[PDB]
């Protein structure tokens, strides 16, 4: 009698939204008994069981209740309350996540299979080849796949298998919903990141958005879209350019606090080896990135406020040679093929990029000449204290 | 030339009364100072604090540098050989004591302890710093003049500290590269269990400590981790400061007490979750000292009928 | 107090709660020993924003402490100590209390109570320790504070003092680092005093402190 109602059926489980958007607000919950944490994780623990019954044992494809059912599918709503549930315990009772999905061995091992679960039950999402394309359904995956990926160790080899199926799904699949993307690609850089430097990912990020966009002299045919699928004319253009120059941003706040430290210093040669190492690769990141046609809107001034970050820690960095070339005497080789770089693909790309941002009609461009314009003075100073032309590479 | 292990006090007494410069002093304190690794521990604390004395003259950063080094490797070897503790602290102690006696006379001999010791020279982590080092600061802290300088200091560089490895858990690219770094925080945790014994000089500056942290960045932004963890683990910090401090000293509680209890009751306004959460673990760990701490909480219910409902009930 | 609980239980006006403050402040001085303390337990919670100026004033001018004489002791300390946890527990108190011993300017009839509850203040909340300062100083230089004031002040009260002991100390060190002699006097015989009735703990900070003035004075 009441299997046949739906409407009663998915007003049980607002009710448990209500339960626990209570807890995730608060430390705890109205109804009785719900002041002892205990009672509460035992309550949720068989909640969570039955919602995985349901959503396991029943697919998503069961909805015959009708065309604005599908948004309020009881398959749905079980499914953000999971994702609610795994916040709000992550959130508390991180002590007890073991002997929590113990009622469902490391905790490893458990994420894996319950990851395993998941991530296929995306999986069939997308072979779906549903063009309806339950975003809704594919963010509350993608969500809640990204807070279970922080109890993996960074070093366990699932941890790797996950960054490996994601690269997978990210190179395979495209599926045009820029919001789908973003969250994917928040998620492959939480593990990107906690595996190694992005900078590869980011260079090859910056490789399909040069070809999807093309260039600014709209002369330059490129299309590396191989790199990966997950890039739309709609998304990459607006939207990842973004994401990918926070995270460069991020890597560049990082090697300032390097220069920082070896500043103070005087453990010294492989730091500074693995720095240029890094920025280099954020350079050939960066001439990917500039060639672009980007959007008017905030995509160009981030870009040109990026360019101005990287001249600022070329000019931190020349300035901890000016430091040291008294002590040591001379130049590493590699900075000399990095400033080299720099002045020959850079600055000269760097003020064509100024010229076609002006030509087609505030702060920024003044910021970033005055940038190039300090480079360019410390380059001077090096050039003399380090007894080495370094305006011979310069035109 | 060499020296006698017993004859260095003399030797130093000589130079006590002489006119001498800048490199005469030097290379008497040099010598005096290496001479240290051959010594028995009941010798050093006359030695260094004829030393100071002539300090005095002109020499005075080398004698805190070299003394700072040297406790600073010795504690290093001693957390080691557990990978005569009780002995090391009685010095540690005397030591301070001594060095405390003389920022007393020297109003600039802290001054360039201070300037030694100063983290932000731009914001980047000195290893100068040690339990040590810190047990002197905090010793020196209830001299009127350097007090709230030395405070100052002390939370910025731990500011710097949980910025710095926020960052570094954030980045697997600079966990590969670093090696970890006693934190200020594990410092200063150390530097409790070390105070258990006769330390009385520095809890006075402790309890000072951790209210101030609290009190400077508890939350008050609801009446984000970059904003908030820092924030949250200073006043956390404190919590664990005061928490294992009230767990040992019996005579700084009532007014860890009744510091909460006042900084609780009246404001009425902003944010004081975390005191209350402190207080909750430390009356849970040990009720029966509040026994004899009891009166504050009678006089305490007093203002219950003016305070608000829902921090009553917690 | 059995009235006063029953009027602070009642639903009531407070313009009828102030004639009675009036009432019970000139009805003052002609209480027994032992309730004065709650009464003015009940006068300071009774108190508000704007008029704690005036009854203070009246209570500055009301209280004694000569008069009070196990004959005045165990109650004076309370008595303290209610005053000690009213300006803890909140702050203004002590702004108004100092302003009214502050304006208190004409008066060269000062009465023992003030100076005890400026070292009661000086212990407590600190921001306004160079307000204290200052204006001790001002009031010695003035001459309305003298040393009589100080030796009856240490001769009856010093029991409150004693858990205060440090307090004395960080101010007469800010007392001998000034100029006019009065003053550098008044600051000795802090010292002297301190190591005089106080225990071994304070006499030794107190030879320890003088050492300081000497070798680096």
């Amino acid at each position: 009698v009441l299997r046949s109602s739906n409407e009663f059926m998915r007003y049980a489980v607002n009710v448990a939204l209500q339960k626990v958007q209570q807890l995730k607000e608060t430390g705890h919950v109205s109804g009785p008994d719900g002041q002892n944490p205990e009672k509460i994780f035992q309550n949720l623990c068989d909640l969570t069981r039955v919602l995985l019954w349901r959503y396991t044992s029943i697919p998503t494809s069961v909805e015959e209740s009708g065309k604005k059912e599908k948004g309020k599918s009881i398959s749905l709503l079980c499914l953000e309350g999971l994702q609610k549930i795994f916040s709000a315990v992550q959130q508390f009772y991180q002590p007890k996540i073991q002997q929590f999905l113990r009622a469902l061995v490391s905790v490893t091992q458990r994420t894996a299979f319950q990851i395993r679960q998941f991530q296929r039950s995306l999986l069939n999402l997308l072979s779906s080849q549903e063009e309806d394309f339950n975003s809704k359904e594919a963010l509350l995956l993608v969500t809640v796949l990204t807070s279970l990926s922080k109890l993996l160790e960074p070093s366990s080899p699932q941890f790797v298998q996950m960054l490996s199926w994601t690269s997978k799904i990210c190179k395979e699949n495209s599926r045009e919903d820029a919001l789908f993307c973003k969250s994917l690609m928040n998620l492959l850089f939480s593990l990107h990141v906690s595996y190694k430097s992005p900078v590869i990912l980011l260079r090859d990020l910056s490789q399909d958005i040069h070809g999807h966009l093309g260039d600014i002299d709209q002369d330059v045919e490129v299309e590396k879209t191989n790199h990966f699928a997950i890039v739309n004319l709609r998304t990459a253009a607006p939207t990842v350019c973004l994401l990918v120059l926070s995270q460069a941003e991020k890597v560049l706040e990082e090697v300032d606090w390097l220069i920082t430290k070896l500043k103070g210093q005087v453990p010294n040669q492989p730091v500074e080896k693995a720095i240029i190492m890094q920025l280099g690769t954020l350079l050939t990141f960066f001439h990917e990135l500039v060639q672009t046609a980007l959007p008017s809107g905030s995509c160009v001034d981030t870009l040109l406020k990026d360019l101005c970050k990287m001249y600022t820690t070329l000019t931190a960095l020349v300035r901890y040679y000016l430091q040291v070339c008294q002590s040591s005497g001379g130049i590493p080789k590699n900075m000399e093929k990095l400033v080299k770089l720099s002045g020959s693909h850079l600055t000269p790309l760097c003020y064509s990029f100024i010229s076609y941002v002006q030509n087609k009609s505030t702060k920024p461009i003044p910021n970033l000449i005055f940038a190039i314009e300090q480079y360019e003075k410390f380059l001077i100073h090096l050039s003399k204290k380090s007894k080495v032309s370094l305006m011979q590479h310069m035109k | 030339g060499r020296w006698d292990q017993q004859y260095v006090i003399q030797l130093t007494s000589m130079f006590k009364d002489v006119p001498l410069t800048a490199e005469e002093v030097e290379f008497v304190v040099e010598k005096a100072l290496s001479m240290f690794s051959k010594m028995n521990l009941q010798e050093i604390p006359p030695l260094v604090y004829q030393l100071l004395v002539l300090s005095s003259k002109g020499s005075r950063k080398s004698v805190l540098e070299g003394i700072i080094a040297f406790f600073s490797a010795l504690d290093k070897q001693h957390n080691e050989e557990q990978s005569p503790s009780g002995e090391l602290r009685h010095v540690e102690g005397t030591i301070i004591l001594h060095i405390v006696f003389a920022i007393k006379l020297d109003y600039e001999l802290g001054r360039e302890l201070v300037k030694h010791l100063k983290v932000g020279q731009q914001g980047d982590s000195n290893n100068n710093l040690s339990p040590f080092s810190i047990a002197l600061l905090l010793s020196v802290t209830r001299i009127q003049r350097f007090q709230d300088q030395v405070l100052d200091l002390l939370k910025t560089s731990v500011v710097k500290s949980f910025k710095d490895l926020q960052l570094l858990q954030g980045s697997k690219f600079l966990q590969n590269l670093v090696p970890h770094r006693s934190y200020v925080s594990t410092m200063i945790l150390e530097v409790v269990k070390n105070s258990v014994h006769s330390w009385d000089h520095v809890t006075q500056g402790l309890v000072e400590l951790g209210f101030i942290l609290m009190d400077s960045y508890g939350p008050k932004k609801v009446l984000p981790s970059l904003s908030r963890m820092p924030n949250q683990h200073a006043c956390k910090l404190g919590a664990n400061i005061l928490l294992e401090t009230f767990k040992i000293h019996e005579m700084i509680r009532q007014e860890i007490l009744e510091q909460v209890l006042n900084r609780v009751v009246t404001r009425a306004s902003s944010p004081i979750s975390h005191f209350l959460d402190l207080l909750s673990n430390i009356v849970m760990y040990a009720p029966l000292v509040l026994q004899s701490c009891s009166s504050k909480v009678t006089e305490a219910f007093d203002y219950l009928s003016f305070l608000p409902l829902q921090t009553v009930q917690r | 107090v059995p009235i006063l609980d029953v009027l602070s239980s009642l639903r009531l006006d407070p313009n009828f709660l102030l004639k009675v403050r009036q009432l019970v402040m000139d009805k003052l001085s002609s209480i027994r020993l032992e309730d004065l303390p709650v009464i003015i337990k009940f006068i300071l919670h009774s108190v508000t924003a704007m008029d704690t100026l005036e009854v203070i004033s009246e209570l500055r001018e009301k209280l004694d402490l000569q008069h009070c004489v196990s004959s005045g002791q165990s109650c004076i300390i309370l008595l303290f100590d209610v005053i000690k946890s009213a300006i803890r527990y909140e702050k203004t108190i002590s702004e108004a209390w100092i302003k009214a011993i502050e304006n208190t300017a004409s008066v060269s009839e000062h009465k023992v109570f003030d100076l005890v509850m400026l070292f009661i203040i000086y212990s407590t909340n600190t921001q306004t320790k160079k307000y204290i300062d200052r204006v001790l100083r001002n009031k010695i230089r003035s001459g309305c504070i003298q040393e009589q004031l100080l030796q009856s002040t240490f001769s009856v009260h010093y029991l409150v003092l004693k858990d205060m002991c440090s307090s004395i100390l960080s101010l007469a060190q800010s007392l001998l680092h000034s100029l006019d002699q009065s003053i550098i006097s008044f600051g000795s015989l802090l010292y002297k005093y301190a190591f005089k009735f106080f225990d071994t703990y304070c006499q030794q900070e107190v030879v320890g402190a003088l050492v300081t003035h000497i070798c680096s004075g």
